[PDB]
């Protein structure tokens, strides 16, 4: 396969998952429908990526009304989260401390509210197959596997699953999530309130606890997935570009092509070594001022970030700096004037 | 991180990015329900926690209860005037995601690379702090000297730069890519 498609197209990062949403497609979904049930997969075949224990971002557009949306579900400190909770990386990065409240649950079930035409319990059923039946191990999860090796085998939870006689699996043995299964059919016929209100609640806040967390019940109570009427967007040629805002990283892209966009880029941008050579070296110039100023951004809820990102998505802001890019040197750290205040 | 692009038959599009953050999240799974715990609290920044050499902490991103952390996710959406989607792409890889997910764009809409291509194209990496230029192994050697000779310091990645899925309208209907440094693949009718 080429992989050009008449009529409709998923592309995720298993085969087995692109299928997956590809059938949802088949079957009468709208494109929403098509993401979770891939989504759903994703988190049992990239386990170490993504899933219900995390927070998702969507960028919806709808080709009749022409509408983009975004909806929100990135998980939150929990309620009794303090700006000096950790003193070390090992602290925000490992047990049940670094954990967040999930908000991938909640953003699924948005979504679906908003542009779903399957039934709910459909999306999840051909995941729940697969996780009882089992998989070969991908190639990504094979790397991230061995990339973590000493962990899992001394952790008897993950071992339990991410190992074959107390050793992480390899690229093409098979894995099986017999809990998840469990899990996704009960999310499957209770709904979304399962996670948050429901039946897996409280076993959540405990295994949480457990490992030295602080999420509480009210904090699953209390999650909410945001819809966002009105995304970033940003003008490129004939084209509209829609992306989340702050906390995601929108302004940066926007900061990024809004300055390279001035250069006029073709094919022959790259079509002698000459000139490829200071395209390139042009991206890593704006590469360096757009991240100058991604360390002002934070959530917009808790910090006055629109006149930061008013900057970042101006054209006229991104001439400025297209204009201190010198076409034969890079520049030390200060000349992009990174700010950690205002 | 994952990444996922899809276009319906009716041209809605949907680009979605997810992540519990690093590989296995917290590293703790529940025994009776099998989740994964995300270690999303790692992307706040923290005023005792120094990361990079010289880089201080960033007060806009430190935590609060009820307070979402910084990412670089972002999963973008390109609509042609008409109103008909022309691209839907994203990528995993952490501050990666930015410069890949800019990278895909440019190579396409630019380069004019058609979609497997720009997904396949190696690709490089600065955030200014530090003060290096990641490049892929097999990046265009020309590339390399044009930026040390501009006075960059490069340096090859162990692995690779981010993973990215996209989708292009093309004269042939709907062009989709799954990047082979994850060994996704695509599908559709
Ligand atoms: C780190 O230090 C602060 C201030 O002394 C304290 O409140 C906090 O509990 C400590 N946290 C950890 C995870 O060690
Ligand atoms: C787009 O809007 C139309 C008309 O309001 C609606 O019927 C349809 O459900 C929407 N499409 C999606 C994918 O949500
Ligand atoms: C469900 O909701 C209410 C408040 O929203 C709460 O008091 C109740 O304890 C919740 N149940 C569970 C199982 O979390
Ligand atoms: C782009 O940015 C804002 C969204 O609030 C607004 O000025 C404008 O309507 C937007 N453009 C499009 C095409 O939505
Ligand atoms: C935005 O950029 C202008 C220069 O165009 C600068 O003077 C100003 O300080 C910036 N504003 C904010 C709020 O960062
Ligand atoms: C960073 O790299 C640039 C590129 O050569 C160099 O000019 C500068 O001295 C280096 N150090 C700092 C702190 O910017
Ligand atoms: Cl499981
Ligand atoms: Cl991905
Ligand atoms: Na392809």
């Amino acid at each position: 396969d080429n992989h050009v498609y008449t009529r409709a197209a998923v592309a995720a990062d298993a085969k087995q998952c692109s299928k997956i949403g590809r059938d949802a497609l088949r079957d009468g979904g709208s494109a929403v429908d098509a993401a979770i049930a891939a989504l759903l997969c994703v988190g049992l075949m990239n386990a170490h990526s993504m899933g219900i224990g995390g927070g998702l971002f969507l960028t919806i557009y709808n080709s009749t009304t022409r509408k983009a949306e975004v909806i929100n579900a990135r998980e939150v400190a929990p309620r009794l989260a303090f700006a000096t909770m950790f003193n070390s990386s090992e602290q925000s990065q490992k047990g049940g401390l670094s954990v967040a409240v999930p908000g991938e649950i909640r953003g699924y079930e948005l979504a679906h509210q908003r542009h779903g035409r399957l039934p709910w319990a459909r999306l999840f059923q051909p995941s729940i197959q697969l996780a009882r039946q089992g998989f070969p191990v991908g190639k990504g999860l094979a790397a991230a596997l061995e990339n973590k090796r000493t962990v899992i085998e001394q952790q008897p939870v993950l071992c339990e699953v991410f190992c074959r006689d107390r050793k992480v699996l390899r690229e093409g043995e098979r894995l099986t999530l017999p809990q998840l299964a469990d899990t996704y059919e009960t999310l499957a016929i209770e709904g979304a309130q399962a996670f948050y209100n429901g039946s897996l609640t409280a076993q959540i806040v405990k295994d949480i606890q457990a490992a030295g967390g602080i999420v509480t019940a009210e904090d699953l109570n209390n999650y909410r997935a945001e819809l966002i009427e009105h995304p970033l967007n940003i003008s490129l040629g004939d084209a509209v570009l829609y992306m989340p805002s702050a906390p995601l990283s929108g302004p940066v892209l926007a900061l990024i092509l809004n300055i390279l966009k001035g250069y006029n880029f073709s094919r022959e941008s790259v079509e002698s070594p000459e000139q490829k050579g200071l395209t390139y070296h042009r991206i890593v110039e704006a590469f360096r001022f757009a991240y100058a100023k991604r360390t002002l951004l934070g959530d917009p809820k808790f910090v006055d970030v629109t006149e930061v990102v008013r900057n970042m998505t101006s054209e006229f802001f991104a001439a400025q700096l297209r204009a201190q890019i010198s076409d034969d040197t890079t520049h030390p750290i200060s000349y992009y004037k990174p700010e950690f205040y205002t | 991180t994952a990444h996922l692009s899809v276009v319906a038959e009716d041209g809605s599009a949907v680009s979605a990015t997810s992540t519990i953050n690093l590989y296995f999240g917290s590293k703790v799974r529940s025994p009776v329900s099998g989740i994964l715990f995300n270690n999303e609290m790692d992307d706040f920044s923290s005023p005792s926690i120094t990361n990079e050499f010289g880089v201080p902490p960033s007060p806009a991103n430190f935590i609060q209860p009820g307070k979402q952390p910084l990412s670089s996710m972002c999963p973008t959406i390109m609509v042609g005037q008409d109103g008909q989607v022309r691209m839907v792409v994203g990528a995993a890889g952490g501050t990666q995601i930015t410069t890949a997910t800019a990278l895909a764009i440019i190579y396409n809409l630019w380069f004019g690379y058609d979609v497997k291509r720009a997904v396949e194209e190696p690709r490089l990496h600065n955030q200014l702090l530090p003060n290096v230029t990641t490049v892929e192994r097999n990046i265009d050697q020309a590339v390399t000297a044009a930026l040390e000779t501009r006075h960059h310091h490069t340096q090859i990645a162990s692995t690779f730069i981010a993973v990215v899925q996209a989708i292009v309208r093309t004269a042939g209907g709907w062009a989709a890519a799954s990047d082979s440094r994850k060994g996704g693949e695509p599908a559709g009718y």
